């Protein structure tokens, strides 16, 4: 088990660990988060109660180092901050006094969702895919703009996702123009899994970043992304069964997730008619089709 | 964006530009068969790719046998339609390449932007504009083209005849949607306006009679007459 401390918390704010979300007051003696599990990944976020704009918030693994929070008063933001001497930080952690202004970190047993949400998440993916060398633990926010985004203004301040257009010469062969734009295993098979990503669980592990990101903090361009490569193997006749299958469990539980009164702003109406309706794979997301005609009926 | 009414002129301007309607493309003819099923045959087609500022028409004409063993083809015959105006553009020198294509029917979008990927300077746009190339069947010389065809055909043709010689290029625009409205309303009439003095003649590299100014000032009220008494007809006005 790992904590999160927290010098203090001088700003009301909703705080986020994991799916977890609870509230702390202005200057409440609150000094974090214990008892957090096995953490490869975990995020920590970031709503003000005094004002709601900009979500923001840190993706990290404990076991990269020891992440403590602070409250900067001059940038006006909890930041995150590591510690490289270990005895000291051990020390603060495992005071009891500090241990009883600490939340711990909620479990159910029998819950797995944390680990159904981001198994293939990795953070040496998100390192590159939000790119500051300097920190081990990657920043991210509501307003951060994608790299495609950008293309269509701060390059360090950017999410560099996976440039994916189904119109441009990379998704579509010369003299296969019907063909590839129909059916996209091209572009699905050879250009990005063979040759982007290399393998399907660095695609789904940027697919369910993406949708962590849009739901954590409603970035836009993450929701965007999410769809696109949802709607990439979707639309793709030729699929790996293993992908397929393992498609249907990924989006089951992001659906099961997601909070009911937003799906009118995270869900794309046309993306998800056509993958579940009309797309080659319609038939092969039994239990994600399941779950949104149950929970979210007017969307389709 | 999308082409309409108030940004009408600019299709006039020396940005070169053209329309491309893929209307006759896929034509069939529907009959009964000896099980007294119903089947089609298809017709020999064309592409319209108009120049409305200079009056050149780029007609493809495509051939039956494109469509042998092919499925789904209302689909097929706009991806074709994009392959042959893709490898028009490429066939032309850059000076001469069009700036804007405009597509009379917005389902040639995708199609066609696809097919333009190599040229990404070219905007590709649909249109607000009701036009009646649709029509372009019932000039006489362009449907004997298309019909006499037993190859795939590239049949150039100037629809303005000599008429920028004394008109402007938007007046010519003006009178052509005019003829092939009245074509699109009421063929065998609008043909028998356009025939009616047999000493009025073609000349044989043009498409329309020889009609002086004065003639043409007629020619164009029989053709509004025309219009508004179909749509009196219809309606019950
Ligand atoms: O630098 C460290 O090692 C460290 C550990 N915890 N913190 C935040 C904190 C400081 C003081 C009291 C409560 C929490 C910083």
């Amino acid at each position: 088990m790992n904590t999160v401390p927290f010098t203090s918390a001088p700003i009301e704010v909703t705080i986020g660990i994991d799916q977890y979300s609870f509230n702390v007051k202005e200057n409440q003696p609150f000094h974090g988060i214990k008892d957090i599990p096995i953490g490869h990944v975990h995020v920590i976020h970031f709503q003000h109660a005094d004002n709601s704009s900009m979500r923001y918030g840190y993706w990290f693994d404990c076991r990269m180092g020891n992440f403590y929070i602070q409250y900067d008063p001059k940038d006006g933001l909890y930041k995150m901050m590591e510690e490289r001497d270990g005895a000291k930080f051990e020390n603060i952690v495992h005071n009891f006094k500090e241990r009883q202004m600490m939340v711990s970190y909620p479990k159910i047993d029998e819950d797995d969702t944390w680990y159904n949400l981001t198994e293939f998440v990795q953070m040496d993916k998100i390192r590159k895919i939000v790119r500051k060398d300097e920190n081990q633990f990657s920043y991210v926010d509501s307003s951060m703009t994608t790299v495609q985004e950008n293309e269509l203004s701060d390059p360090a301040h950017s999410l560099n996702y996976t440039v994916i257009n189904f119109k441009s010469r990379e998704a579509i062969r010369p003299g296969h123009e019907m063909e590839d734009f129909l059916d996209k295993s091209y572009y699905l098979n050879t250009v990005m899994l063979q040759g982007i990503f290399k393998n399907s669980s660095n695609y789904f592990g940027e697919l369910q970043f993406a949708f962590l990101n849009a739901m954590f903090f409603g970035n836009y361009g993450s929701s965007l992304q999410w769809h696109a490569m949802i709607e990439l193997i979707c639309s793709s006749a030729t699929v790996p069964k293993h992908m397929l299958d393992k498609l249907d469990e990924i989006l089951y539980y992001q659906i099961k997730t997601l909070p009911e009164q937003y799906s009118d702003i995270l869900l794309n109406e046309r993306v998800w008619n056509i993958c579940l309706y009309s797309s080659f794979q319609k038939n092969s997301l039994h239990n994600t089709e399941k779950i949104m005609e149950n929970k979210y009926p007017e969307l389709l | 964006g999308a082409m309409n009414s108030s940004n009408y002129a600019e299709l006039f301007n020396n940005d070169i530009k053209l329309f491309v309607d893929d209307t006759n493309v896929y034509r069939v003819t529907v009959h009964k068969t000896f099980e007294g099923n119903v089947a089609t045959k298809a017709i020999n087609g064309c592409i319209f790719t108009l120049n409305p500022k200079t009056g050149h028409l780029f007609l493809k004409i495509i051939h039956t046998s494109v469509w042998a063993g092919q499925k789904r083809l209302s689909q097929l015959a706009k991806w074709k339609t994009a392959e042959e105006v893709s490898a028009l553009v490429r066939s032309l020198p850059k000076e001469e390449q069009p700036k804007q294509i405009i597509v009379t029917r917005k389902a040639m979008l995708d199609p066609l932007e696809v097919h333009m990927l190599d040229f990404p300077n070219i905007a590709i746009r649909p249109t607000e504009l009701r036009l009646p190339f649709s029509a372009a069947m019932s000039i006489d010389k362009l449907s004997d083209v298309v019909m006499k065809a037993t190859e795939p055909q590239m049949v150039l043709f100037n629809i303005y005849d000599d008429w920028l010689d004394r008109i402007s290029s938007y007046t010519a625009f003006s009178r052509l949607t005019l003829l092939l409205r009245a074509l699109k309303t009421n063929e065998e009439s609008a043909k028998m306006i356009l025939l009616s003095d047999p000493t009025i003649t073609i000349k044989s590299y043009h498409l329309w009679p020889s009609f002086t100014d004065e003639q043409w000032i007629t020619i164009e009220s029989q053709m509004r007459d025309l219009i508004l008494t179909e749509y009196g007809r219809k309606y019950n006005v």
